[PDB]
């Protein structure tokens, strides 16, 4: 409700009280200017969803938004030891690894691509225009996750990944109230458990939150922007994954072909979405049985990779 | 009756006391009617200026209400009906003049009060009482302008009229030439619409409206005259729909409100205008004023900008929501008929 209400959706309940809150700051933002239209200029880039994400400001605002909804889910109840607990199934250990580098360590560099912009070029000779983009890269990587059944039945259970920073400015870990705001949904995907022990493993390019390189050159997050970037001294990280009831989370009706329901009956960014439950104080003991944490390093490179 | 007649007498000269005869007439007060300072040589007055009238007025000594309140408010001081306190004298004068059921006992309680409150009061309350008793009605008023004339006429040519009343026999008196296109010079291009603004015609119908649809008075009666509200929306939006059309012909553009009150005020007025009644001049207002929040302990104004900022947030609220809520907590809605009411 809430969404349709900031940002005024035609589904908002009452636009004429709650007003067009979000679209209207875009256009405040880009005719600071011109705002009467004396000097015949048009908007900033602000003012075009194309474009409105090269400006800071928009992170600024957008950030604000945010608040707002947060004081919402504030209010919301904690979940329970009980509500995010899978009796049965315990997660014991989640790695990851990348082709010549060490355990529990993600690379980032430079790379250049290339698209036709011909088609584009209006007015001008035809052939091709290629043009050479330089942009953020991640080497492939892939999760290891330990997970026991204990139970005798084959449990269905939804895999959910985030990545958080691992501390403060002060060196030491963060706590959950903050950290929580920081998870970056990194995969969220539905396996099936044998009783006894079960090894799985995902790629990152099997991710659910993103799209491949060719949708984009030739919605989706541009996979090339999967991990952060780090530091070339390495950038530590939380690595989190939790096995939720699939029974639970399912919907009975970059992910097969979109037009109908979302696929998930739990909260969008369901586990770190509210606040801890009492006692809970950081992530190492916000944690139950069914969910793991992993120290990640983040090491980037300032060189430019082929493709 | 003559009665009628004789309280038009009382417009003549508002701060010449009553006892020094208006037009070819005069009154024949008693001696508790005298004002605190005239009374101690009263009888020398009476004898002065019993010259030149031809008739006397007889005036009977009745009761007379308490007139505290009415004298509260000080005689050289200016008068409006927007500061609270002065609805609060006027109301009760008001309800003074209109308690007296009689023409001749109004007469009575006129004659004693005139000297001991504020004019431009005075002026007022009787307005008010004659145009809405029923004994005096469909009485002509003399124009304010004609009672009060500093109120529309720059203060130069006060000195004028005076020079010109004394040093030249009657008949022989030229006209006053009233300047006009006086406030501010061709630098201020707001100066253009001085026709408009600082014309006599429309500041009278102006002063006029409020008197018969006041928004504070006693009961319903007197302020529950049929779709005022509406009326103050309309006519005070048809005063701006004819302002911006004489502004679109001195080659400006539409009038921009007052979006919000912490910004300052570009337009300055320096209006120069001399109140004989408070024997000073209005002030001015200096370009790019802001308004400030009032402390005016002696008016009874204690008023934050931020309290006037409230009023609209909810008044803009109720618009948008599409109804209000009375004292009792319910809702009544704004609807296509009585909404705008
Ligand atoms: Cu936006
Ligand atoms: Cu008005």
């Amino acid at each position: 409700i809430l969404g349709n209400i900031i940002e005024s959706s035609i589904l908002s309940p009452n636009r004429q009280l709650y007003g067009d809150m979000h679209n209207v700051g875009h256009v405040f933002l880009s005719y600071t200017h011109d705002p009467d239209h004396r000097h015949l200029e048009s908007f900033g880039v602000m003012g075009d969803v194309a474009t409105a994400m090269r400006d800071p400001v928009f992170y600024r605002w957008h950030s604000f938004i945010d608040d707002i909804f947060q004081e919402h889910k504030i209010k919301l109840p904690a979940y329970t030891k009980s509500q995010l607990t899978y009796e049965g199934i315990s997660v014991t250990g989640i790695i990851v690894q990348s082709e010549g580098a060490p355990v529990n360590t993600l690379h980032t560099y430079w790379q250049q691509s290339d698209v036709d912009l011909s088609r584009g070029m209006d007015f001008v000779p035809r052939g091709n225009v290629f043009a050479r983009f330089t942009h953020l890269q991640h080497a492939p990587f892939q999760y290891v996750i330990q997970i026991d059944n204990t139970s005798d039945a084959q449990r269905m259970g939804f895999v959910r990944i985030f990545m958080a920073p691992k501390n403060d400015e002060r060196g030491q870990p963060m706590l959950f109230r903050d950290q929580r705001l920081f998870m970056v949904e990194m995969d969220k995907f539905l396996v099936a458990l044998r009783p006894g022990a079960n090894r799985i493993r995902r790629r990152s390019n099997e991710s659910t939150v993103t799209i491949p390189f060719e949708r984009t050159f030739r919605c989706g997050w541009p996979a090339h922007m999967l991990v952060p970037k780090g530091l070339p001294e390495g950038f530590p990280a939380d690595l989190f994954v939790m096995v939720s009831n699939y029974e639970d989370d399912r919907v009975v009706q970059y992910c097969g072909v979109r037009d109908r329901l979302y696929p998930d009956r739990k909260a969008m960014g369901f586990p770190f979405d509210r606040l801890a439950r009492t006692g809970v104080d950081r992530l190492s003991n916000f944690v139950t049985p069914n969910m793991a944490i992993q120290s990640v390093n983040v090491i980037h490179i300032d060189k430019t990779v082929p493709r | 009756m003559n009665y009628k007649k004789n309280l038009l007498l009382l417009y003549d000269r508002p701060r010449e006391p009553i006892f020094m005869g208006k037009g070819k007439s005069v009154f024949d007060v008693p001696d508790n009617y005298l004002t605190d300072r005239y009374r101690p040589i009263g009888p020398e007055i009476q004898n002065r200026f019993g010259e030149l009238a031809e008739e006397r007025i007889p005036v009977r000594s009745i009761a007379l209400p308490d007139l505290r309140i009415p004298m509260s408010l000080g005689r050289q001081e200016q008068f409006s009906l927007f500061i609270p306190r002065h609805r609060k004298i006027a109301a009760r004068l008001i309800d003074i003049f209109m308690g007296m059921r009689n023409i001749e006992e109004l007469q009575s309680c006129a004659v004693f009060a005139r000297d001991r409150i504020n004019p431009y009061l005075f002026n007022y309350a009787l307005s008010v009482a004659l145009l809405h008793r029923r004994d005096t009605k469909n009485l002509d008023l003399p124009s304010v302008v004609e009672v009060f004339p500093d109120k529309y006429v720059d203060s130069r040519v006060f000195e004028q009229i005076r020079e010109e009343a004394t040093v030249v026999p009657e008949g022989m008196r030229m006209p006053i030439v009233i300047p006009k296109d006086f406030t501010a010079s061709d630098l201020d291009e707001e100066h253009r619409l001085w026709y408009f603004r600082e014309d006599i015609g429309v500041n009278l119908h102006h002063w006029h409206w409020h008197l018969v649809y006041p928004f504070e008075a006693s009961n319903r009666a007197i302020v529950d005259k049929d779709r005022r509200g509406e009326l103050f929306y309309y006519m005070h939006s048809q005063l701006i729909a004819r302002y911006n059309f004489e502004r679109f012909c001195n080659r400006l553009q539409r009038v921009k409100r007052l979006n919000n009150l912490r910004e300052p005020i570009a337009e300055g007025y320096f209006p120069k205008l001399d109140s004989l009644v408070a024997s000073r001049t209005w002030p001015g207002r200096v370009d790019n004023a802001v308004i400030k929040d009032l402390n005016r302990e002696l008016d009874q104004i204690k008023q934050d900008v931020s309290d006037l900022e409230r009023w609209i947030d909810r008044i803009y609220e109720a618009v948008h929501q599409g109804y209000v809520v009375d004292e009792s907590g319910n809702r009544i809605f704004l609807d296509e008929e009585k909404g705008i009411d």
